[PDB]
């Protein structure tokens, strides 16, 4: 699983 | 209620983490037509990650259930992946038509525009990701011109380490890998952005270095773990 | 389907989605027989998941509210949303509480069962407790404490000292003291016997409980600590 | 903050 941007 | 009202109402939901709350304010300030104040862009963003997030995350493990019961209980996860799915639908749609009636047309500068352009990108990410039938290559193709627009609109008007252009690779890189199934793509976009960015890591500035730089990191460990 | 809705119940455990597991057991316990103790359980942990989230959300606001001493605007507001976030909590107990009242307690058959089902009720009143104000609240405060003690009494003198069950109840009774009665040294009291007599008596625990019983006098000696200090 | 009894659980 790849990571998308998170919350600032 | 006045803007700025539902906006501090938003704040305090966020807080209490009553995310719904938090994104029907923000909803609703969206819809008053008023070009969105970046504080409270970022507010709508983070309400509606955390909203489609519970979805996605509970679509994900009924989903795996679903397929691993080889009975009936197949029907009642069948049944309840749907029911998990036609909310996440919902929450997309809701964004989706926000995007298109009020925060893609009133967008004034570049940054926005690529800043809503990705969320068009990703949210039409998040329905392919739980799309079948002839249904899916349409969607696909809508977040995948919809990052395209926003790529181009941020390779002309962003520098390498603004946060926003760098967010929109690391999404955009993602959609590559994980819906097109482009690994090789993926790649060389993630690569030359951090690339890109780390040879100005000058020039970040007070407000924007510790997003830009843990995007970064993300964009590596995202090589890291595609090279395996 | 007693047995669908409790499927159902277990898959919507397992993609943390709380009100739907709890609507689920709820149904289940309104068909009016008496409940397993899978199911007993399924019950418990999901209302205390769905009341456990609002209960967290009322200390972020009401907090807010104290460090908004006016600043008018800001405390208004924060009260307001305190007072929504109160009747969903209501709304929960109140739902939890009737069905301690019209099926569980009714139905509980065995010691074990009346014993998890009055302490049961003393926590929903303690959750009212913590958010009631005024003429309401010593209602409130005297049928949880009158749950806890006649579930304090049966469990003296049915289970063993290491039970879960009767951990957990001396674990609850003694916060229920401290932090709605406001008096600590009968809190300390309560949870330094039920922690001592429970080391006197260590062969009563089984393999299958072993862990919560164990997990549970930790508890009960952290709060002791934390009340000392 | 005092700690009540967890889920098992
Ligand atoms: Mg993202
Ligand atoms: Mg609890």
């Amino acid at each position: 699983r790849s990571t998308s941007t998170p919350n600032v | 209620m006045d803007k700025n009202e539902l906006v501090q109402k938003a704040k305090l939901a966020e807080q209490a983490e009553r995310y719904d709350d938090m994104a029907a304010c923000m909803k609703s300030v969206t819809e008053q037509g008023a070009e969105l104040s970046n504080e409270e862009r970022n507010l709508l963003s983070v309400a509606y990650k955390n909203v489609v997030g519970a979805r996605r995350s509970s679509w994900r493990v009924v989903s795996s259930i679903e397929q691993k019961t080889e009975e009936k209980k197949q029907q009642m996860a069948r049944e309840y992946r749907e029911k998990i799915e036609t909310e996440l639908r919902d929450i997309c749609n809701d964004v989706l038509s926000l995007l298109e009636k009020f925060l893609i047309p009133n967008a004034s500068q570049a940054e926005s525009k690529v800043f809503y352009l990705k969320m068009k990108g990703d949210y039409y990410r998040y329905l392919a990701e739980v799309a079948a039938g002839d249904d899916k290559k349409g969607i696909v193709d809508q977040s995948q011109q919809a990052y395209q627009e926003a790529f181009e609109i941020s390779k002309k008007e962003m520098q390498p380490t603004h946060p926003i252009r760098l967010g929109l690779a690391l999404n955009f890189s993602v959609f590559y890998y994980e819906i097109l199934n482009s690994p090789e793509k993926a790649c060389s976009l993630a690569k030359t952005a951090f690339d890109e960015a780390i040879a100005e890591l000058d020039t970040l500035s007070e407000e924007s270095y510790k997003d830009s730089t843990l995007i970064m990191q993300l964009l590596r460990d995202n090589l890291t773990l595609w090279t395996s």
